[PDB]
This record gives structure tokens, C-alpha cells and sequence, in this order.
């Protein structure tokens, strides 16, 4: 068949990633991966006229496959896949009350790709070290984990998915990278007999989905704030909680704690078991309800980029939020793992829970502020990751000064 | 040359070759180069024309008995494509497998053995200058893949792997390591038939134009390669040489920092951070600089450790990976690296030099990622770590602390120094304990300022400051309240700094008031700091920055 062009962002030039080390068992795998996809066709070796590079990965099943970080190579060809031949997100789909998320991205592989561009998906198997060159091949096929991918891929989508969609006017479906979002209102037995319906459809058209994500996104808003609730207070309560409500001001500004100020006029113990005036509790009141609301001014943008800052709250907790500019935010949450867990491992579900929330929600994905040493994340991410793209990320180094403020 | 097949090559996106004019020099020369030109052209590696080629670039001569021609690239070079980056880090001698022999074979001619992609031969044009400008010149182009332009390298390195590949097929038992020129052959074989293989290795390279040495020129170990010595049952580094002198240079403590770090893979115990220390706002690399008396220490405890030589081990997979830190004082740690007890496979150092105030256990932890970089990618996996720190002293520091961390599978090493948590904060105030309210404050311009408290029982005190900023001061305030304080005080500040130094319990800084305050720390046996904003009538901390 013949292969779509693809060009350039005007002025730019292809990747050049540095290929992280790998573990030996890791390399083998790849190897083992690139030596069954080089016998058909899917991908072909390299000479050194080929300079450019992307980097490569082996996650997990008890079967390795193999993860392409092709993010620099997407935002060099964002004219391509977003203009072009962008997909357009569907805001309907936040709304199901269930929503099923497939694999398909198996389709790509039997599409070429363009000639001229395929040197732009070079990729390095690395060796251990530096005992070799590292074996270096680049893409016939369409690769998983590029965005042109489905851009291109999505007239032969649409034709496939025609059919089921009549049959079910209701079903919600929309396609990032290599992944299908179906969201319906069903009930959850019935939902997933539909999901199993178009999983036979999509596979007696050629397309397979492995199988033998549920996700229901009717909670997904932004939490409340929550002012403690105790039945006696001392020095040391009035005085977290008029720093928590100062610090509120900053985004509901409406709040008000002159009274609860004076409660400690004196120089007071911290122990001091300080009961509270009528003008006091006036405020306790009149600020649990100002805020128990939503903002004002909050909406997206969908010209900037999502910011995404995660903290660490103790006892498998995590708590997130989603902005664009400071003190606005478009969402935010709490993801909670359930004695084999880890650090590292709950970081990266979180950042693959948020990750997806923002998919359905926005169609694009947010840049991760981490809270962990960058080299420590270089090095384990890889073990615990189980989806196809990768976000954004960058770490920070200062902590923040109350975490119980967002708890 | 060779019947390989030539790699494709494209000049820089919309650019054309280089046509330099070529300056007159030393008929002397003229003539020596003519007399390498004609034994060039004979053996195929620059044929010879010049009639419609516009291109050119410069040649010059020099000498060593015989002459040597020489052509500047770097004008051809800033229009020829990018290539495949050639090996940028070389392979540590710590993560090869002991063979039962090593044969070295350094190939001659390398780059003019190998042919250059026809297309592409125009742009390499030069031309042999006449006697006075009154004749034409002789024009020539290469052949083959010229000394010192952009691609030779790369693709040299490429054709060498495809020529290897039908004899690493016969032979799936010997293991060849290219580096630049050279070519490094070892085999458990008997050495009977060792020398049988490289003799046949010889052959195929010479069949596809690739010269080599004989037995009668192939060098023996010990081996000095890229600075090390490779022994046939162990390795270390090629000798090193510490100068003395009484007026040091800056350019000369960057050299001498140099062979330390280098010492410090098989030398442990090497130490560099008074050394380093001094070139910190260092810009003249002749500026002479005064060794700082501990400085003079460190570089004499060095000295001993390189009295004797000590040598590293090779690997062997079969064994386990076994890594050990130890403190070293000063924010300074090293390691070693081994499999067996005598013996270590390498060794090395961290030093945090990144961010005034740290504690032992973040810094533990740094180096920890360090080693497990550094073992990945020379074994390909990570090592048992032996830590000189208590299960619970570590589990106490992740628990509670703000960033995610990972460490691998340790058992704890009873050998002193240990790291500890050395003080820990209340998470609750403290009952029967004296509440101070402490706040601070100076003046930008003035650069005077002061310091107080005052108690809940109605104590005050405020101290007078010369020399000082707002930091300074709220850090000033919170040392007075711990020194007039019993063993147990509630501390009250305004100021998210001093905050924000004392939560991350700090066990050393680079600042005398900070290690004041944690001697304090370790002193006291409660202490509960608080918070409040400023300039907010709280109550208690009102009431103390006016007094300041
Ligand atoms: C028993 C061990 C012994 O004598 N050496 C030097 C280490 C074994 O290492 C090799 C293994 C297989 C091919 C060659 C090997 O040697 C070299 C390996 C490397 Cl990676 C670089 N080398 C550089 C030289 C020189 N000169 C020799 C070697």
C-alpha cells in the first residue's frame, strides 16, 4: 500500500537521545524482541550514516515487550499528527459512568512507513560496558509509541469501528496513541459484554486486542478542602489552623479569620486549651462553606500545557493536582495503594493513574513535577511501568513546607 | 584499499564542498609532497584530475627522515553530514572476563584501507602547488576515507565490524574488541591453538586489505592501554606521579586533581575535597594559589595511600556482586566493589558538594544511586549492598521523609563511623514545657540587626546583631530560645526559612550558626518547632517582632 509523507517540523532536525544502560537480562530481551521484528520486516539495521537516536526499553506478564520513548520525536513532528491529521477529542467522554480502555496498537505494524522518514525512528540496543557499538536499527512499519502512528493510521480506524458504532449510537469511543477509550452508561455486566462485542468485531476485521482498565470517571472532580474537625482546640490548633486558611486565601479569596486571630491575643502556651468566642466560631462556619464551593475562573486552556505536582503524604498516600497556572485548579486527587508495595512503585501507578484521568478528560497528557532524585527515577521507572506512552517529567528538589495543606 | 562496499554520504543540507584556495609554501616541500603523491596514486588511494572540479582544500608538509603530508579538513568537515557517534565512554577494565590469552593486533593504514563513497569523492579536491604560480597544478582526489575528516572514524569502525562478521561466525569462541585502530582477541583456548586462530584471523583481514603485525611485532603483557595496566590475572592503573613544588597553579591543581580521581578507582581512600575546595571561584589558570593547611594534610595522606601499589581483580559472573560504603568524614564517602574478601573489583568516592545543608542518611542514599548507576553499566546488573546504617535507622528517614527513595537488598555492616539519626523533632508540643516566641530581623542597607524572644512564663530577651540578614537573624533567634531553654521548649517562628532548615534535620552545614543549632538539637531532649505567618496577629509572635 502506499505510505503517507511525512514531514518535518520546518527548521528541525531528527532526534538525538542518548540510550540509557540497561540490564544485561534487559538487553537480551531486546535483542531477543529486534532479532523476531528484524525477520518480518518490521524493522531493518542501520549503517553510521544514520545519525540519529531514540531510546529503548524492556517492560512487562511473564512476557518482556518492548517500550520506544519517542517523545522527542513527537514533539518534533507535532505539526504532523496534531494539525494535519490531528484526532479531535470528544468532551463526552468524561461523563460514562464506565469506561474500558483497549490495546490496538498491534494494527500499526502491518502499515509502512513513509521511506524518507523512517531514519528519523532510529533506536540503539545497548551494550554492557561499552564493550560494543550497541546494535542500531530504525522502523519499516509504523511504530507504537509515535504519534503519527494512529494520526495516520486513523482513516483505516474509522472505517473498522463504523459498523459497531451504528449498532451502538451511545458507546463512546476515541483513539491516543495506541489505546481505545470506550466509555458507555451501561450496567457494569452488560458494559462488559459490549466491551467483548467490539473486541470480536475489531478481531474479525484483523485487528487483535489482548485480553483474557475499568475506570469510572464520575468522581473525577476537584476535591474539597477540609479544615480539621476536632471537638476541643488548643494554641497549637488555632494556630495550624489559621496558617491552613491563610494559606487558602491564596485560591478561595473570601475567607476570613480576623476573629479566630485574636482567640490568642496574649502569649499563650502552645498547650493552652483555648475554648472559642461567638464571633470566633462565626468564621469557622462562614469558611467551612465558602469552601466547600468551587472556584471562580477555573477554566481550561487548551493552548498551554497541563502541570501536574504530586506530594508524598505518608502510609501508601499520595495526593496530586492538575493546573495550568498557579492556584487554579482544573482537578485534583488522592491515589491510595492497598506490604509488597514501595516508594517507587506507588509513584509510578500514581503518575499512570493521573496520566490517564487526563487523557479522557483533556486528550493530552500533563508534565509530571516529581518528587524524587532524578537519577533514582532514570533507573527504576522502567519496573513498574505498564503503559505505551510516557509523559513529560522533571523533579524537584524543594519540598514543601506543609504537606498536610493539600492532604 | 578493499572490495567492502562504500557507506553513502550527503554534505549538510542545502551547502556545496569547499573550495579554499591553496596558500605557496617551501619548494622543499612542493617536491616531498609530489614524491608521496605518485606512491598514493600508484596504490589506488588518490587518483589524480582536475579539470572541471571547483572544490578544493589546503595540504602543508612536515617532518618526523621521511616527510609527512598533511591536508586541514575543518573547513570540508563543517559541510559534511553528522554520522553515528563513535564509542563516546571506553570499557572498564574491572568488567572484563579473565581469558586464558590476549592477543593485541593494531591494524596499519586503517583509514586509507577502506574505501570512500564514490559520489562523494569530489569534495575532497586538492591540489600541489606549481614554482612561483607560473604552471597549473596538479589536481587530485581521494579514494579512500582521508586522515582526520568527520566520517573516516565512524565508518571505518563500521566496515571493520562487517569484515569481522564471517569469522566471528567460524569461530564463536574467541572475542574480539574493537578500539579505534586496534583490535583485542582472547580465548580460552590452549595456546597452541590460540596462535593457530589469530593466524587465520590475520589471513581474512589481509584478504580484505587490512595489514597487521606478527608474532614478531605483537606485543606481550603486561599491557598499557588508556592509562591502565591490564596484567594477564589482575589490573590496575599505570603509575602515578605527584609532583612537589612550592608555588602550585591553578592549571596545576586542575592536573593534580586529575590523577587523584583517576587513582581513586583501585586506590582507596583517596580524598580530593580540600584539594578542590580551593579552585572554587577559580578563573586565571595561572593565578598562583597557597595551599590552605588542610589542604597540605590531604595531599600527604594521599601520598601515603600510593606508596604501595595495590591491583584489582577482573570479573566473574559466577560470583556475587558485593558493594560496601564507609564515611570518610567531611561529606566525603567511598566504596569498593568486589567479589571476593582480599581482592576488589574496583573502588571510588562521592562527595555531595551539591546543597550547604544535608544529613548523613540523604547522603548515604546519593551514594547508594551512585554505585548502582556505575555497576549497571559496567555488569549489567546491581550489587548486594553492605551498609554501615540499622534497619530502623533508615526505615525511620524514608518513612518520614518528603521524596521518594529506593534501596536494594542490604545488611547492615557494624563497623564505625555509623549513620544515625542524631536529634528528632516532636510531632506534638510538648506539655510542661516553656512556649518562646521567637522572631528576628535586620536592616538590608544597614547590615545591623538583632534577635529575641519572649516566653510564655514572661521571659524576653533580645540580642544586638552586627553584620547579618533577615536569614541570619531568624536563625539567630531560634539558637537563643534553645540555649536559655530547659530540655524540653516549644519554639514558635515566623519564618518558613529557618522552618524549612530545621525540619530536614540537618546533621552538618556549611554555615558555624546552623552547627550551633544542632549541637543544641542533639543536647535538648524535646523540641518542638511551630509555625505561624507573620504579620498576622497570631498572638505570642505579635507580640515578639515588635520587640525586634
Ligand atoms: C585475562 C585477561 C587479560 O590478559 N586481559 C588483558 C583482560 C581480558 O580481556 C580481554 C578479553 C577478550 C579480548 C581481549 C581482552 O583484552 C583486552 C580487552 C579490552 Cl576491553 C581492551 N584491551 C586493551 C588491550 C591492550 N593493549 C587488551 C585488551
Amino acid at each position: 500500500i502506499e505510505t503517507v509523507p511525512v514531514k518535518l517540523k520546518p527548521g528541525m532536525d531528527g532526534p538525538k537521545v542518548k540510550q540509557w544502560p540497561l540490564t544485561e537480562e534487559k538487553i537480551k530481551a531486546l535483542v531477543e524482541i529486534c532479532t523476531e521484528m528484524e525477520k518480518e520486516g518490521k524493522i531493518s539495521k542501520i549503517g553510521p550514516e544514520n545519525p540519529y537516536n531514540t531510546p529503548v526499553f524492556a517492560i512487562k506478564s511473564t512476557k518482556w515487550r518492548k517500550l520506544v520513548d519517542f517523545r522527542e520525536l513527537n514533539k518534533r513532528t507535532q505539526d504532523f499528527w496534531e494539525v494535519q491529521l490531528g484526532i479531535p477529542h470528544p468532551a463526552g467522554l468524561k461523563k460514562k459512568k464506565s469506561v474500558t480502555v483497549l490495546d490496538v496498537g498491534d494494527a500499526y505494524f502491518s502499515v509502512p512507513l513513509d521511506e524518507d522518514f523512517r531514519k528519523y525512528t532510529a533506536f540503539t540496543i545497548p551494550s554492557i560496558n561499552n564493550e560494543t557499538p550497541g546494535i542500531r536499527y530504525q522502523y519499516n512499519v509504523l511504530p507504537q509509541g509515535w504519534k503519527g502512528s494512529p494520526a495516520i493510521f486513523q482513516s483505516s480506524m474509522t472505517k473498522i469501528l463504523e459498523p459497531f458504532k451504528k449498532q451502538n449510537p451511545d458507546i463512546v469511543i476515541y483513539q491516543y496513541m495506541d489505546d481505545l477509550y470506550v466509555g458507555s452508561d451501561l450496567e457494569i455486566g452488560q458494559h462488559r459484554t459490549k466491551i467483548e462485542e467490539l473486541r470480536q468485531h475489531l478481531l474479525r476485521w484483523g485487528l487483535t486486542t489482548p485480553d483474557k482498565y475499568e475506570l469510572h470517571p464520575d468522581k473525577w472532580t476537584v476535591q474539597p478542602i477540609v479544615l480539621p474537625e476536632k471537638d476541643s482546640w488548643t494554641v497549637n490548633d488555632i494556630q495550624k489552623l489559621v496558617g491552613k486558611l491563610n494559606w487558602a486565601s491564596q485560591i478561595y479569596p473570601g475567607i476570613k479569620v480576623r476573629q479566630l486571630s485574636k482567640l490568642l491575643r496574649g502569649t499563650k502556651a502552645l498547650t493552652e486549651v483555648i475554648p472559642l468566642t461567638e464571633e470566633a466560631e462565626l468564621e469557622l462556619a462562614e469558611n467551612r462553606e465558602i469552601l466547600k464551593e468551587p472556584v471562580h475562573g477555573v477554566y481550561y486552556d487548551p493552548s498551554k500545557d497541563l502541570i501536574a505536582e504530586i506530594q508524598k503524604q505518608g502510609q501508601g498516600q499520595w495526593t496530586y493536582q492538575i493546573y495550568q497556572e498557579p492556584f487554579k485548579n482544573l482537578k485534583t486527587g488522592k491515589y491510595a495503594r492497598m506490604a509488597h508495595t514501595n516508594d517507587v512503585k506507588q509513584l509510578t501507578e500514581a503518575v499512570q493513574k493521573i496520566t490517564t484521568e487526563s487523557i479522557v478528560i483533556w486528550g493530552k497528557t500533563p508534565k509530571f513535577k516529581l518528587p524524587i532524585q532524578k537519577e533514582t527515577w532514570e533507573t527504576w521507572w522502567t519496573e513498574y511501568w505498564q503503559a505505551t506512552w510516557i509523559p513529560e517529567w522533571e523533579f524537584v528538589n524543594t519540598p514543601p513546607l506543609v504537606k498536610l495543606w493539600y492532604q | 584499499i578493499s572490495p567492502i562496499e562504500t557507506v553513502p554520504v550527503k554534505l549538510k543540507p542545502g551547502m556545496d564542498g569547499p573550495k579554499v584556495k591553496q596558500w605557496p609554501l617551501t619548494e622543499e616541500k612542493i617536491k616531498a609532497l609530489v614524491e608521496i603523491c605518485t606512491e598514493m596514486e600508484k596504490e589506488g588511494k588518490i587518483s589524480k584530475i582536475g579539470p572541471e572540479n571547483p572544490y578544493n582544500t589546503p595540504v602543508f608538509a612536515i617532518k618526523k627522515t621521511k616527510w609527512r603530508k598533511l591536508v586541514d579538513f575543518r573547513e570540508l568537515n563543517k559541510r559534511t553530514q553528522d554520522f553515528w557517534e563513535v564509542q563516546l565512554g571506553i570499557p572498564h577494565p574491572a568488567g572484563l572476563k579473565k581469558k586464558k590469552s590476549v592477543t593485541v593486533l593494531d591494524v596499519g593504514d586503517a583509514y586509507f584501507s577502506v574505501p570512500l563513497d564514490e559520489d562523494f569523492r569530489k569534495y575532497t579536491a586538492f591540489t600541489i602547488p606549481s614554482i612561483n604560480n607560473e604552471t597549473p597544478g596538479i589536481r587530485y582526489q581521494y579514494n579512500v576515507l582521508p586522515q582526520g575528516w568527520k566520517g573516516s572514524p565512524a565508518i571505518f569502525q563500521s566496515s571493520m565490524t562487517k569484515i569481522l562478521e564471517p569469522f566471528a561466525a567460524q569461530n564463536p569462541d574467541i572475542v574480539i574488541y574493537q578500539y579505534m585502530d586496534d583490535l583485542y582477541v582472547g580465548s580460552d583456548l590452549e595456546i597452541g591453538q590460540h596462535r593457530t586462530k589469530i593466524e587465520e584471523l590475520r589471513q581474512h583481514l589481509l584478504r580484505w586489505g587490512l595489514t597487521t603485525p606478527d608474532k614478531k611485532h605483537q606485543k606481550e603483557p603486561p599491557f598499557l592501554w588508556m592509562g591502565y595496566e591490564l596484567h594477564p590475572d589482575k589490573w590496575t592503573v599505570q603509575p602515578i606521579v605527584l609532583p612537589e613544588k612550592d608555588s602550585w597553579t591553578v592549571n596545576d591543581i586542575q592536573k593534580l586533581v586529575g590523577k587523584l580521581n583517576w587513582a581513586s578507582q583501585i586506590y582507596p581512600g583517596i580524598k580530593v575535597r580540600q584539594l578542590s575546595k580551593l579552585l572554587r571561584g577559580t578563573k586565571a589558570l595561572t593565578e598562583v594559589i597557597p595551599l590552605t593547611e588542610e589542604a597540605e594534610l590531604e595531599l600527604a595522606e594521599n601520598r601515603e595511600i600510593l606508596k604501595e601499589p595495590v591491583h584489582g581483580v577482573y570479573y566473574d559472573p559466577s560470583k556475587d556482586l558485593i558493594a560496601e560504603i564507609q564515611k570518610q568524614g567531611q561529606g566525603q564517602w567511598t566504596y569498593q566493589i568486589y567479589q571476593e574478601p582480599f581482592k576488589n573489583l574496583k573502588t571510588g568516592k562521592y562527595a555531595r558538594m551539591r546543597g550547604a545543608h544535608t544529613n548523613d542518611v540523604k547522603q548515604l542514599t546519593e551514594a547508594v544511586q551512585k554505585i548502582t548507576t556505575e555497576s549497571i553499566v559496567i555488569w549489567g546488573k546491581t550489587p548486594k549492598f553492605k551498609l554501615p546504617i540499622q534497619k530502623e535507622t533508615w526505615e525511620t528517614w524514608w518513612t518520614e521523609y518528603w521524596q521518594a527513595t529506593w534501596i536494594p537488598e542490604w545488611e547492615f555492616v557494624n563497623t564505625p563511623p555509623l549513620v544515625k539519626l542524631w536529634y528528632q523533632l516532636e510531632k506534638e508540643p510538648i506539655v510542661g514545657a516553656e512556649t518562646f516566641y521567637v522572631d528576628g530581623a535586620a536592616n538590608r542597607e544597614t547590615k545591623l540587626g538583632k534577635a529575641g524572644y519572649v516566653t510564655n512564663k514572661g521571659r524576653q530577651k533580645v540580642v544586638p546583631l552586627t553584620n547579618t540578614t533577615n536569614q541570619k537573624t531568624e536563625l539567630q533567634a531560634i539558637y537563643l530560645a534553645l540555649q536559655d531553654s530547659g530540655l524540653e521548649v516549644n519554639i514558635v517562628t515566623d519564618s518558613q526559612y529557618a522552618l524549612g532548615i530545621i525540619q530536614a534535620q540537618p546533621d552538618k552545614s556549611e554555615s558555624e550558626l546552623v552547627n550551633q543549632i544542632i549541637e543544641q538539637l542533639i543536647k535538648k531532649e524535646k523540641v518542638y518547632l511551630a509555625w505561624v505567618p507573620a504579620h498576622k496577629g497570631i498572638g505570642g509572635n505579635e507580640q515578639v517582632d515588635k520587640l525586634v
